[PDB]
Protein backbone atom coordinates (compact mmCIF):
# COMPACT_ATOMS: atom_id res chain seq x y z
CA UNK A 1 0.00 0.00 0.00
CA UNK A 2 2.97 2.36 0.45
CA UNK A 3 3.84 2.06 -3.24
CA UNK A 4 0.17 1.75 -4.23
CA UNK A 5 -0.44 5.27 -2.87
CA UNK A 6 2.42 6.28 -5.18
CA UNK A 7 1.32 4.65 -8.44
CA UNK A 8 -2.15 6.04 -7.78
CA UNK A 9 -0.65 9.43 -6.92
CA UNK A 10 1.42 9.66 -10.12
CA UNK A 11 -1.39 8.42 -12.38
CA UNK A 12 -3.86 10.82 -10.74
CA UNK A 13 -1.45 13.68 -11.43
CA UNK A 14 -1.06 12.41 -15.00
CA UNK A 15 -4.85 12.25 -15.30
CA UNK A 16 -5.10 15.82 -13.98
CA UNK A 17 -2.48 17.01 -16.47
CA UNK A 18 -4.27 15.23 -19.33
CA UNK A 19 -7.52 16.96 -18.40
CA UNK A 20 -5.67 20.29 -18.27
CA UNK A 21 -4.22 19.69 -21.74
CA UNK A 22 -7.54 18.41 -23.11
CA UNK A 23 -9.42 21.47 -21.85
CA UNK A 24 -6.69 23.77 -23.17
CA UNK A 25 -6.85 22.03 -26.55
CA UNK A 26 -10.65 22.27 -26.51
CA UNK A 27 -10.31 25.88 -25.36
CA UNK A 28 -8.22 26.77 -28.41
CA UNK A 29 -10.50 24.72 -30.66
CA UNK A 30 -13.35 26.91 -29.43
CA UNK A 31 -11.22 29.94 -30.32
CA UNK A 32 -10.62 28.64 -33.84
CA UNK A 33 -14.22 27.54 -34.44
CA UNK A 34 -15.61 30.96 -33.51
CA UNK A 35 -12.95 32.84 -35.48
CA UNK A 36 -13.51 30.71 -38.58
CA UNK A 37 -17.27 31.22 -38.22
CA UNK A 38 -16.63 34.96 -37.94
CA UNK A 39 -14.70 34.90 -41.22
CA UNK A 40 -17.51 32.83 -42.75
CA UNK A 41 -20.02 35.47 -41.62
CA UNK A 42 -17.75 38.16 -43.07
CA UNK A 43 -17.92 36.47 -46.47
CA UNK A 44 -21.64 35.76 -46.01
CA UNK A 45 -22.11 39.52 -45.69
CA UNK A 46 -21.15 40.11 -49.33
CA UNK A 47 -22.87 36.86 -50.31
CA UNK A 48 -26.12 38.20 -48.85
CA UNK A 49 -25.55 41.61 -50.44
CA UNK A 50 -25.31 39.86 -53.81
CA UNK A 51 -28.31 37.68 -53.00
CA UNK B 1 -25.75 41.24 -37.17
CA UNK B 2 -24.37 43.15 -40.16
CA UNK B 3 -25.03 40.18 -42.45
CA UNK B 4 -28.57 39.75 -41.12
CA UNK B 5 -29.20 43.49 -41.51
CA UNK B 6 -28.07 43.56 -45.13
CA UNK B 7 -29.89 40.32 -45.99
CA UNK B 8 -33.16 41.43 -44.38
CA UNK B 9 -33.03 44.91 -45.90
CA UNK B 10 -32.28 43.42 -49.33
CA UNK B 11 -35.12 40.92 -49.02
CA UNK B 12 -37.55 43.65 -47.92
CA UNK B 13 -36.38 46.21 -50.50
CA UNK B 14 -36.68 43.63 -53.31
CA UNK B 15 -40.30 42.78 -52.50
CA UNK B 16 -41.04 46.48 -51.94
CA UNK B 17 -39.34 47.86 -55.08
CA UNK B 18 -40.82 45.20 -57.35
CA UNK B 19 -44.23 46.32 -56.09
CA UNK B 20 -43.25 49.97 -56.59
CA UNK B 21 -42.04 49.37 -60.17
CA UNK B 22 -45.17 47.38 -61.02
CA UNK B 23 -47.30 50.16 -59.54
CA UNK B 24 -45.40 52.78 -61.57
CA UNK B 25 -46.00 50.80 -64.76
CA UNK B 26 -49.67 50.42 -63.81
CA UNK B 27 -49.93 54.17 -63.17
CA UNK B 28 -48.46 55.06 -66.55
CA UNK B 29 -50.68 52.45 -68.20
CA UNK B 30 -53.70 53.76 -66.31
CA UNK B 31 -53.13 57.36 -67.36
CA UNK B 32 -52.64 56.30 -70.99
CA UNK B 33 -55.85 54.22 -70.89
CA UNK B 34 -57.48 57.25 -69.26
CA UNK B 35 -56.48 59.37 -72.26
CA UNK B 36 -57.65 56.72 -74.74
CA UNK B 37 -60.96 56.15 -72.92
CA UNK B 38 -61.40 59.92 -72.62
CA UNK B 39 -61.11 60.19 -76.40
CA UNK B 40 -63.49 57.24 -76.80
CA UNK B 41 -66.13 58.80 -74.54
CA UNK B 42 -65.65 62.29 -76.01
CA UNK B 43 -66.35 60.90 -79.49
CA UNK B 44 -69.08 58.38 -78.54
CA UNK B 45 -71.12 60.96 -76.62
CA UNK B 46 -70.42 63.58 -79.31
CA UNK B 47 -71.84 61.36 -82.06
CA UNK B 48 -74.69 60.26 -79.79
CA UNK B 49 -75.25 63.95 -79.08
CA UNK B 50 -76.04 64.40 -82.77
Amino acid sequence: LAIEITTNSQEAAAKHEAQRLEQEARGRLERQKILDQSEAEKARKELLELE
Amino acid sequence: AMSMAVESTGNAKAEAESRAEAARIEGEGSVLQAKLKAQALAIETEAELE
